[PDB]
């Protein structure tokens, strides 16, 4: 209250100070059900362009 | 305080009525009211 | 498609095809989980002050 | 605390002015809030654009800041005409206007003057001393119906009077204070007494 | 078309003539006007940006404009309780209605408030409550109730005043004024049956006061259908 | 609460005037033992008035009463060289 | 690309506060007539023509 | 740090060792000269509006 009123006094009243709240507990990412790989890295090196 | 907002370009502008002159109102509208009452409002 | 969320569940059946529907707004509200394939609907938790 | 209205006048003032003497403290993206510190490092094609995000961060810091003394000065013209109305008719004259002149009966008013304000004393009359009595609507006397020009029908117990409607002052029901309309036929509440000739 | 104007009526002024009522009529009319809005607060930095530090780190490059919002919307929901304060705070007391409802035959119930709803409302402030609605938008829907739109910081406030506070003191104002008269406005409260109060109304309009006792029974009924007509025209879609 | 929960401050029963404005009728005040309170409020002093259809009640006498009243006349006059308080 | 959506955001908020404030004068000035008319009309008979 | 502005004498309680002193605006109300260690007073000159 005395940062938001920006005094070292706080008068007597309701006083919206902090407009904070929100809170992360865990994490979930969710990829596909995908194991294979694929020719992206195999089609610079070689010869016939 | 008044030195700092003074030189950023901020003025403050000083009126053209001064307390004085509205208590010299003030005393003058309340004269009226006791000795003429309310007829000096609608005219003389 | 990436944030911070609730993530709750779903019974009252659009159409077969895309991923996710969105908002008015444009942000995602509703979104699909690429394994299981049902939808989990994205809330907050704690807007707003003290 | 009944000047914390004319505080506020203060307060709205001096948070807008202390508001806008930290945006030149705010920076918008550019490497410094202060303006020829830029000036002393960069050549204007370079300081010219930190200057493009300085200026226009400044220039919408200031119009937002004349956008709420113009709602404001707009609310204490509007407050100041409600105010110059009191001095027209509740000040200068005796109004009949229920609590636009304060709560009670107005007998007459008085300013004072505040800094930014003026502060008003509405002198009002409020009744005491309040007792029950016995009404009467109307009375006849000799079959012909009496109302009173003024005043209320009002009894004791023991007589019928007549008094004001603002105030107890029990008069003998005369013909001079009552007027005479019909007969007692239609009138809900009569009463059957005499009527004083003098 | 071109607007036709208004009825013309070139009225017969003679130097020696003149006009005089021989009857009348009692109308009771409606007037309808606003308080104060949907108390409402927006966070910044969850509008402007989902959970983003560098967000904030580039906002106080700007500063703090967005606080400054914040007061100025705290100024609204300031102004919508001082508002809602200055148009029902305007009486001292709580006046209390007596059960014995002799009026001189005027039946005053559809504007008498309901025990029978938990709603202490008058049957025209149900209608009309029932008449404007929030089945505007889908915003509404869900921000008429707590449970929320995801939206971003922005919330609505409920009042300090709610329905059934500002219905009892419309039910006090009601009857501080048909028990008291107005008498009870300057002080305290000073009752009175209702032939002398809407008698002096007669003589405050400026005729006399036995045309009330002749004719007590004609406005009684004109009461009873100029409130039956308001209430069929708040039943109308008008 | 109807505004969601409240911590710190004592919930009460009785209803009193309204200090300090919460929302949804709920009102705090500073109780002396001294603690925060939170109350529904009063809306006022219940007047039961006894209505006669044949009688009434009549003053005797007076309270002359001055009150007084607060309103603003204007605004402090202030202004600024624009481009001074953009660049010195 | 952050501080475009920035500006175009917080503008939204100026803009919005701005139709928000002329909105509480107009209602407060609605406001204000309806405290005095109930307080005269409602709270006395005033003679004041229509 | 350059500019322009009248110097005074400052003959006030000054924080020890930095030349500058700072106003609410942050710019130098009060600087130390570096040749001799004295501090200045550095404020604009007489101006306004006419
Ligand atoms: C690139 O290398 C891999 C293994 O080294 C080989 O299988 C592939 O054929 C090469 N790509 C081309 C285009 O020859
Ligand atoms: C793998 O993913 C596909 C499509 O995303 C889905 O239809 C299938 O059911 C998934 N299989 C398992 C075992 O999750
Ligand atoms: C007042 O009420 C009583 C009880 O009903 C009744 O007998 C009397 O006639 C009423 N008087 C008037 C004037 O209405
Ligand atoms: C009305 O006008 C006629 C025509 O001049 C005149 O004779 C008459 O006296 C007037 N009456 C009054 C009451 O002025
Ligand atoms: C408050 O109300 C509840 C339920 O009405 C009751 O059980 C409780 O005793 C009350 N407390 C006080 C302090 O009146
Ligand atoms: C150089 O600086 C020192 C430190 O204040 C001072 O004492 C000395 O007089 C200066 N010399 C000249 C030539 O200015």
């Amino acid at each position: 209250t005395k940062c938001t009123l920006k005094s070292f006094t706080v008068e007597k009243g309701i006083y919206q100070t902090s407009n904070f709240r929100v809170q992360p507990t865990e994490s979930i990412v969710r990829f596909p059900n995908i194991t294979n790989l694929c020719p992206f890295g195999e089609v610079f090196n070689a010869t016939r362009f | 305080l008044i030195c700092a907002q003074k030189f950023n370009g901020l003025t403050v502008l000083p009126p053209l009525l001064t307390d004085e002159m509205i208590a010299q109102y003030t005393s003058a509208l309340l004269a009226g009211t006791i000795t003429s009452g309310w007829t000096f409002g609608a005219g003389a | 498609l990436t944030g911070t969320g609730v993530l709750t569940e779903s019974n009252k059946k659009f159409l077969p095809f895309q991923q996710f529907g969105r908002d008015i707004a444009d942000t995602t509200d509703a979104v699909r989980d690429p394994q299981t394939l049902e939808i989990l609907d994205i809330t907050p938790c704690s807007f707003g002050g003290v | 605390s009944a000047l914390g209205k004319l505080q506020d006048v203060v307060n709205q003032n001096a948070q807008a002015l202390n508001t806008l003497v930290k945006q030149l403290s705010s920076n918008f993206g550019a490497i410094s809030s202060v303006l020829n510190d830029i000036l002393s490092r960069l050549d204007k094609v370079e300081a010219e654009v930190q200057i493009d995000r300085l200026i226009t961060g400044r220039l919408q810091s200031l119009q937002t800041y004349v956008t709420q003394q113009l709602i404001r000065a707009a609310e204490i013209r509007a407050s100041a005409n409600l105010a110059a109305t009191k001095m027209s008719e509740c000040v200068l004259g005796q109004s009949k206007r229920v609590d636009f002149c304060g709560k009670g009966y107005h007998l007459m008013s008085f300013p004072q003057s505040a800094p930014h304000g003026v502060v008003f004393l509405h002198v009002t009359y409020v009744p005491a001393q309040e007792k029950n009595f016995t009404t009467a609507p109307a009375i006849c006397h000799d079959g012909k119906a009496h109302f009173p020009r003024e005043g209320v029908f009002v009894s004791n117990g023991t007589h019928w009077f007549v008094t004001q409607r603002n105030f107890y002052e029990p008069q003998i029901i005369t013909t001079d204070n009552t007027f005479v309309s019909g007969n007692c036929d239609v009138v809900i509440g009569i009463v059957n007494n005499t009527v004083y000739d003098p | 078309y071109t607007m036709s104007l208004g009825v013309e009526n070139s009225v017969a002024y003679s130097n020696n003539s003149i006009a005089i009522p021989t009857n009348f009529t009692i109308s009771v009319t409606t007037e309808i006007l606003p308080v104060s809005m949907t108390k409402t607060s927006v966070d910044c930095t969850m509008y402007i940006c989902g959970d983003s530090t560098e967000c904030s780190n580039l906002l106080l490059q700007y500063g703090s404009f967005c606080t400054q919002l914040n007061r100025a919307l705290t100024g609204i929901a300031v102004e919508q309780d001082k508002n809602t304060q200055e148009v029902f705070a305007q009486v001292k007391q709580i006046y209390k209605t007596p059960p014995i409802k002799d009026f001189g035959g005027f039946n005053f119930s559809q504007i008498l408030p309901d025990p029978s709803k938990p709603s202490k409302r008058s049957f025209i402030e149900d209608l009309l409550f029932n008449k404007v609605t929030l089945a505007d938008a889908g915003f509404i829907k869900q921000y008429g109730d707590c449970l929320g739109d995801i939206f971003n910081g922005l919330t609505v406030l409920p009042p300090l005043l709610t329905d059934e506070m500002i219905a009892q003191y419309t039910s006090a104002l009601l009857a501080g004024t048909i028990t008291s008269g107005w008498t009870f406005g300057a002080g305290a409260a000073l009752q009175i049956p209702f032939a002398m109060q809407m008698a002096y109304r007669f003589n405050g309009i400026g005729v006399t006061q036995n045309v009330l006792y002749e004719n007590q029974k004609l406005i009684a009924n004109q009461f009873n259908s100029a409130i039956g007509k308001i209430q069929d025209s708040l039943s109308s879609t008008a | 609460t109807r505004a969601g929960c409240l911590i710190g401050a004592e919930h009460v029963n009785n209803s009193y005037e309204c200090d300090i404005p919460i929302g949804a009728g709920i009102c705090a005040s500073y109780q002396t033992s001294q603690s925060i309170i939170a109350y529904t409020m009063s809306l006022g002093v219940e007047n039961s008035v006894a209505y006669s259809n044949n009688s009434i009640a009549i003053p005797t006498n007076f309270t002359i009463s001055v009150t007084t009243e607060i309103l603003p006349v204007s605004m402090t006059k202030t202004s600024v060289d624009c481009t001074m308080y953009i660049c010195g």
